[PDB]
């Protein structure tokens, strides 16, 4: 866009059903350098969520997973063999490098616009930034919806163009409890 | 310099907090000025980086301490005023005790826990740098001695006699004699013995 008045107000419809992601994960500690990294995560995927209508059941339209090995006790035998019969849609992986790699690849494959998850800011998102700083996978910027000259350092601006949904905070909009940690 | 007396037998709680605070704040600020560091952290936003904190050290439990129960508390403002446990095992060399305000540096993983990395050093202020027309004086003798003023079974002040003897002997500029000129834990008193008033 060039001139700030080529904006065209128009009031026909609601925007169409939009992709949403059922993202979650599970980190684990490391007494070695006193960090809490992660070796397994996943998400469910819905591919056109109605915004001005009722809820789409099934709760998804696809999903995936990814899992790496630790440095304290390594995998039990035949995980792919044991699971894919039961099939909660998990895929084997090798490195947390590979993990983030095919995570952003799953983005690339779907590219949603609303990231759903709880405990994000106080505990997790910054850890994702830490790990993308460490592993240094190419096309780092796909975590947002843009490419940037670099990944920046109150550090929420790093993620842009991608609705960072809430599950914890927004929960407290309506109902009261002792915990609102779900 | 405390001419008169107080007017106090009772306190008011939140103003204590106020005074603790003002202490912590002013000290921290005057230190940070010299110490050219950027900014500290609200103490409950865990983030695995170098992070510099301000606070004062205290006991978690009733009485004394260890090397594994130091706890920290922050000012009213800089970090919203809350507490966080600590430890320093990884660190190397320190010296702490309650009431003491200090800067520290560690790594906050879980939020409700931390482990130290470093302890920057305190600083003294420059002493009085006086004039150069007044104090151009000569030698000078001052003697001083604290209390109590007897062996704790009599009322004689024999040592006071010996003292005043030395005094009259040596002609000093000024002497100063700390109390306490009559202890209470002095056994001769706390059985309610002395056949006299006190003043």
């Amino acid at each position: 866009a060039l001139k700030p008045d080529l904006v065209n107000v128009i009031k026909d419809v609601s925007p169409p059903p939009l992709v949403v992601m059922a993202f979650s994960m599970k980190t684990m500690q490391n007494a070695k350098n006193h960090q809490n990294e992660i070796i397994a995560m996943a998400a469910l995927v819905h591919h056109s969520f109605a915004l001005d209508k009722a809820a789409p059941k099934p709760p998804f339209q696809s999903h995936f997973c990814v899992v790496s090995k630790p440095k304290d006790c390594i995998f039990p035998y035949a995980f792919k063999e044991v699971i894919e019969k039961k099939n909660v849609k998990v895929e084997v992986a090798a490195t947390e490098r590979t993990l983030l790699g095919f995570f952003l690849a799953k983005v690339h494959k779907i590219d949603p616009d609303i990231i759903v998850g709880h405990n994000i800011y106080g505990f997790e998102l910054e850890v994702l930034l830490q790990r993308i700083n460490v592993c240094k996978a190419p096309h780092w910027s796909k975590i947002g919806r843009l490419k940037r000259s670099n990944m920046p350092k109150g550090e929420r601006n790093a993620t842009c163009g991608r609705m960072i949904c809430d599950v914890e905070i927004s929960a407290k909009e309506l109902i009261r409890c002792k915990s609102y940690h779900l | 310099a405390l001419t008169g007396s107080y007017k106090s037998m009772f306190q008011k709680l939140p103003d204590i907090r106020e005074v603790l605070t003002c202490k912590i704040e002013e000290l921290g600020s005057e230190l940070k000025e010299h110490y050219k560091i950027e900014a500290f952290t609200p103490l409950l936003a865990p983030a695995q980086e170098p992070v510099t904190l301000l606070g004062q050290i205290g006991c978690d439990s009733n009485g004394k301490l260890n090397n594994k129960s130091v706890i920290l508390e922050g000012d009213r403002e800089h970090s919203s005023g809350a507490q966080i446990p600590v430890d320093l095992s990884e660190l190397k060399e320190y010296s702490l005790f309650p009431g003491q305000v200090v800067i520290m540096e560690g790594i906050n993983t879980t939020g409700r826990k931390l482990v130290a990395t470093k302890l920057y050093e305190g600083v003294p202020l420059p002493f009085y740098q006086p004039t150069e027309e007044d104090a151009d004086f000569e030698q000078s003798m001052v003697l001083v001695a604290c209390g109590p003023y007897t062996t704790s079974d009599s009322i004689t002040y024999d040592p006071l006699l010996d003292l005043i003897a030395v005094i009259n002997h040596d002609r000093p500029d000024v002497c100063i004699l700390f109390g306490p000129f009559l202890d209470a834990k002095h056994e001769q008193v706390e059985n309610c013995l002395l056949t006299s008033p006190f003043e």
